[PDB]
């Protein structure tokens, strides 16, 4: 009734039955064939259960086994575990662009314009030595067409072991990954995922101009399943209370003693104002910016840490913050990279150690707080980027204490316009 | 073609003697049949051979005038040929299994049974032995007392240096000594390659021993001996055989390097179950086979006679020392019973750390309290608290604070020592930056050197640049390091105790105010530290006399003199520190009022900190937090699962002693 095509399959409940554990062990030894025949079984189960048959013929069927066994680590992988299903957990580091894969080779008998479609197996193509049209029957008239074939999408992921597996300060390792179709782009950098797939080894080409192969093989895994690691009525019931303001304000800093007014101000800053774009006079800024000052005996960084995770969007940094073009490390190419402030659009950008701001970056803030737009003119690229972000910063006085007789200006060593 | 020579050796008698030794040996019955039986049961996966048994057996059978030659000599002169002879002998005399086998698991044997029932049923090929062996063969070098037993010079051993190996030792069995520096990962290595030719009856097998090879394309089956092939053949991974492989290199020790020379290196190849039996940074005694390596892998066409050399491991003695993670045993239990009977411990431990440096008792007491750690394991609502203590040592040059720091680094297992400049890889970069030969850009991002539960010992804390200073501000209060350069965000869980020594920018104490003199350090960083202590050189007679007397008495005896009186020893301290950390007493509530009133009087002190002449009596909650941490450490170093008020008083007295050094 859904029209979906996916069948998750646990192993424990599969182990719960006494006849099935035989198929369980046979699946560990022979994953590919068992999975293929299970998919064909589901394909026939389509008709066995529906007895519209039209949606059935169009869709393929696959399974997603998981929880087959204990999660191993990259530090213990003996060659006894080749072509066997394993469960792995780790952190996704990098990715790669999707790589087309040859599936259906297209050919054309150029002299007689005759076209033939050829299937392939194990990558290697058995090219047709002669065009089937015995009327021409020429052997050498076989020419293929690159852009009229059919292709499969392949993506390669690089995976790092979790730091839990290195207790004595050693270095983690990397295991290459492969995915197909629905698993493409299912993960990206920085993710924490767990995967279940079979092992694999491949001969390395060595000299691409020669037939020799090295005595060692590269190790990589092929995975089939990946896991990671109307309430609006309730709002109005809460929103109808009279003391919502005070409880809501005090609810974001449970461990902070007193300091109620600053908490209320920070909460209102989090709520934000209104933004309008009337054309007769240009847009008006709707963001609130608040500064914190005082001796480093107030745990003021804790407030920024609270708001950073409380806010939907936000970047927490300290005194590089904006866009600058970089040279790619792993690849040799040029990409445009945006800084912390650009990513905080619509959210709250938190800044610490504001006094140690150097000098070049300060002007950038003067650029962004007065127009909410930053432009760049470098390496032939001229463009403007929108920021539209709120700012919350903390600074320290000069000396072991802040003298109340001393005015604020000198102790905070910021220019009068910026603080104004 | 090739001229011939006459050699005294003949392998037939050697093989017969090998078989006779294996069958007849008496050291349970015969030992070697005892090994081979459990090998048959698929219980033992590798066979290790000792030549001491061979030597003693040959000598004791020499009592009857039948033997004519000896084996260990030819073993020493050449090794691989004897490995083949031993594998042949083992396969000839392989016993039957005396136990049942989980026979369904051996997928290779399933493939073999399929092939046999395919070909023999139609009327069969002799499979090569290497495709069937489940066992690895290893040799062990002899012992020198066994050589002393007899007159002959059957010595070997003699752990040569890296540079002591010449070109005349190729092919022999030799022993090296040194420190392991690099260890590669584990990768599969091919031994036998099996193809399949689309149902060609027998499937072709071939073996390769060289580090490179070429594949097959057309099989020799009769249906493919026909003018065209019965289906193209492909390489089959499941049927082929593989062995665990790894590569490591060793470097000469400094002691063995002649003056005015640079240490050299030597590569080692390891195979079989012995893989992963050694880790970088340890002294080992490796016995192996010194084999040549062809240069054609470089493919330069030069070096017509020049070739590279390597060693193949056979038996590794890890040597060095085992940390053992304070694993309990009867001896350590009676040792801790002796420690309990010792009564008062901390003073003896302080006396026993660095007797070379005279005096400075309270510094050693603070070192004791730093080694145990403060209150940890969080509080309610998940709020972060660390047991690590940050103490900074301050004083004049020539006070041997660096030497005491070196002693602490020696006495602690997790200690890391750093000082002013000399290299750029100390911080902000992982040790694996651009390390692999493939240059895979292996990195973690923001991390330090073993910062997880490490002891960061720093000398010249006023010397490093802004980058290391930023790193050490970021390691503050168990905060992780999350510096990113290329999208990496795998932060290192920085939880370490900070102990650093810094010198005044004037090189001497000053009559004017100290906080302005300071260390040229941020006041925030200064307030972060839990304890600040001073070492001021006071010219006096009654102290310089004792110091000079102790130093000269140390010089005269060339040892640690009996002048020292320490009941406890460095290994004993290393045991007891782990023991005390294991106990981990919990906090007692009743100290709340006492510590609150103590902090009240400390804020009363802050009411007097504008009097100046020293302005370290500041107001900071971190002062109270460090007080609580030090009281918890005092409760942890001994006593039951409670916290004593005397611990709080001792912590306050320690703080007072730290403060009074200003004057
Ligand atoms: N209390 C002491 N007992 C024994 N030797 C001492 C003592 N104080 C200093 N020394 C001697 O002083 C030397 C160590 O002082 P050293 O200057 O290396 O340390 P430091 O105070 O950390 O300063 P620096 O940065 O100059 O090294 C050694 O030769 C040591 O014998
Ligand atoms: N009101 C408070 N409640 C809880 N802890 C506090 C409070 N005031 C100070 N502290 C403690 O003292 C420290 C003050 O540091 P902070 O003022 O944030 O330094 P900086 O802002 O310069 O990094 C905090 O780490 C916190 O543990
Ligand atoms: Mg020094
Ligand atoms: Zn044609
Ligand atoms: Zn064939």
């Amino acid at each position: 009734e859904l029209g979906t095509s996916n069948l998750n399959l646990d192993a424990r409940n599969l182990l719960a039955y006494k006849q099935t554990e035989d198929l369980y062990h046979q699946l560990l030894n022979y994953p590919q064939e068992v999975i293929s025949i299970m998919d064909q079984t589901i394909k026939d189960c389509m008709v066995s259960l529906i007895v519209d048959l039209d949606e059935i013929e169009t869709k393929f069927y696959k399974v997603r086994p998981y929880n087959v066994g204990s999660c191993k680590g990259m530090r213990e992988l003996n060659p006894n575990d080749i072509d066997k299903l394993i469960n792995l957990k780790g952190l996704v580091l990098r990715s790669t662009p999707v790589i087309p894969d040859m599936k259906v080779a297209f050919f054309k008998c150029n002299v007689c314009d005759h076209t033939m479609a050829v299937e392939i197996d194990r990558g290697v193509i058995q090219e047709p030595a002669r065009c089937e049209r015995i009327d021409c029957n020429e052997p050498n008239s076989m020419s293929l067409i690159h852009n009229r074939c059919s292709f499969a999408d392949k993506q390669v992921i690089k995976l790092q072991e979790t730091p839990d597996f290195v207790p004595d300060g050693q270095t983690p390792h990397s295991i290459s990954l492969c995915v197909y179709d629905e698993l493409v782009d299912s993960c990206r950098a920085g993710d924490r995922i767990e995967v279940t797939g079979t092992f694999r080894s491949i001969p390395i080409r060595a000299n691409s101009r020669q037939r020799v192969l090295k005595s060692l093989y590269k190790t990589y895994v092929d995975v089939v399943h990946v896991k990671k690691v109307q309430d609006l009525a309730k709002i109005r019931e809460v929103a109808a209370r009279e003391d919502l303001y005070s409880l809501l304000a005090r609810s974001i800093a449970p461990s902070i003693y007193e300091l109620e007014d600053v908490k209320k101000g920070i909460l209102l800053q989090l709520f934000g104002g209104t933004n309008k774009t009337f054309t007769k006079g240009g847009r008006y800024r709707g963001d609130i910016n608040i500064l914190l000052c005082g001796d480093p005996s107030t745990s003021k960084s804790q407030i920024l840490q609270y708001v950073h995770k409380i806010t939907p969007r936000g970047v927490y940094t300290s005194g590089g913050l904006t866009a600058y073009i970089t040279r790619d490390v792993d690849t040799k190419q040029l990409v445009l990279e945006s800084g912390a402030l650009v990513l905080s659009d619509g959210g709250v950008c938190c800044i610490d150690e504001f006094d140690k701001m150097s000098d070049s970056t300060r002007s950038v803030l003067h650029e962004v707080m007065e127009q909410q737009t930053i432009s760049i003119a470098k390496a032939g690229i001229i463009t403007t980027l929108n920021a539209r972000s709120s700012i919350l910063a903390s600074a320290n006085p000069i000396g072991s204490r802040y003298n109340p007789n001393l005015p604020v200006t000198e102790n905070i060593d910021l220019p009068p316009p910026l603080l104004s | 073609a090739l001229p011939s020579i006459q050699l005294p050796v003949d392998y037939n008698n050697l093989f017969n003697e090998i078989t006779d030794f294996l069958v007849t040996f008496k050291q349970k019955g015969p030992k070697y049949m005892a090994m081979l039986q459990k090998v048959a049961n698929r219980e033992l996966n590798s066979v290790i051979i000792d030549l001491d048994d061979i030597l003693q057996y040959q000598n004791e059978k020499f009592l009857q005038g039948t033997q004519a030659d000896d084996l260990v000599s030819a073993i020493q002169q050449n090794a691989n040929h004897f490995t083949e002879l031993f594998c042949r002998a083992i396969d000839n005399n392989m016993p039957l299994p005396t136990k049942e086998i989980d026979y369904k698991d051996d997928v290779l044997d399933v493939i073999l049974n399929q092939r046999r029932l395919r070909n023999e049923r139609m009327l069969t090929e002799l499979f090569p032995p290497n495709l069937t062996r489940r066992y690895f063969l290893y040799f062990k070098p002899l012992s020198q007392n066994c050589a002393r037993r007899y007159r002959k010079k059957a010595i070997s051993s003699k752990p040569l240096s890296v540079r002591q190996i010449k070109g005349d030792f190729l092919g022999q069995l030799i022993t090296v000594r040194g420190i392991i520096t690099r260890v590669s990962d584990v990768k599969p290595a091919v031994e036998v390659i099996a193809y399949t030719c689309d149902q060609c009856g027998y499937e072709v097998f071939q073996e390769v021993n060289s580090r490179t090879f070429t594949p097959l394309s057309e099989c020799t089956s009769e249906e493919c001996s026909q003018n065209q092939t019965k289906g193209q053949l492909f390489m089959s991974t499941r049927a082929s055989k593989f062995s665990a492989f790894q590569e490591c290199k060793i470097q000469e020790l400094s002691q063995q390097v002649p003056v005015g020379h640079i240490p050299r290196s030597l590569n080692i190849h390891v195979n079989g179950t012995l893989v992963r039996s050694l880790s970088p940074g340890d002294i080992v005694d490796v016995t192996g086979i010194f084999l040549p390596a062809p240069y054609t892998g470089f493919k330069a066409l030069k070096a017509g006679l020049l070739t590279e050399t390597y060693l193949e491991a056979q038996f590794v003695r890890q040597h060095k020392k085992k940390f053992a993670s304070f694993s309990l045993t009867s001896d350590v239990e009676e040792r801790v019973m002796e420690l309990i009977t010792s009564g008062d411990v901390y003073n003896r431990l302080a006396k026993s750390i660095a007797p070379e440096i005279y005096g400075n008792l309270d510094v050693k007491k603070a070192l004791l309290l730093l080694l145990v750690g403060g209150v940890d394991k969080r509080v309610g609502d998940g709020m972060k608290i660390r047991g690590d203590i940050n103490v900074c040592l301050m004083g004049d040059p020539g006070v041997a604070k660096s030497q005491l720091l070196k002693a602490i680094c020696k006495i602690s297992p997790r200690g890391v020592y750093t000082t002013g400049k000399g290299s750029s890889g100390v911080g902000l970069t992982a040790a694996v930056m651009k390390d692999p030969v493939t240059d895979e850009m292996i990195l973690e991002g923001g991390a330090l050197v073993l910062a997880d539960n490490g002891i960061c010992c720093i000398d010249e804390f006023d010397k490093m640049d802004e980058s290391d200073r930023t790193a050490i501000h970021e390691v503050m209060e168990q905060q992780t390091i999350s510096i990113s350069k290329a999208g990496i965000n795998t932060t290192l869980n920085a939880r370490t105790s900070i102990l650093a020594a810094a010198n005044p920018l004037y090189g001497r104490y000053n009559p004017r105010l100290s906080p302005l003199d300071n260390i040229n350090l941020p006041a925030a960083l200064l307030s972060r530290f839990d304890i600040l202590f001073l070492m001021l050189d006071i010219p006096s007679r009654d102290d310089d006399e004792k110091l000079a007397e102790h130093v000269t008495y140390v010089h005269m005896h060339n040892k640690q003199p009996d002048l020292d009186f320490t009941p406890v020893e460095p290994s004993k301290m290393r045991e007891y520190i782990a023991y005390a950390k294991t106990k981990r007493p919990v906090m007692s509530e009743a100290v709340n009022d006492y510590v609150v009133q103590a902090y009240i009087r400390l804020r009363q002190d802050s009411k007097r900190e504008m009097d100046s002449k020293f302005s370290f009596g500041q107001a900071t909650p971190r002062t109270l937090l460090g007080i609580i941490r030090l009281s918890q450490a005092l409760a942890k170093l001994r006593l039951a699962d409670m916290v004593d008020i005397d611990d709080v008083e001792e912590a306050l007295r320690l703080v007072r002693v730290s403060k009074e050094s200003l004057y």
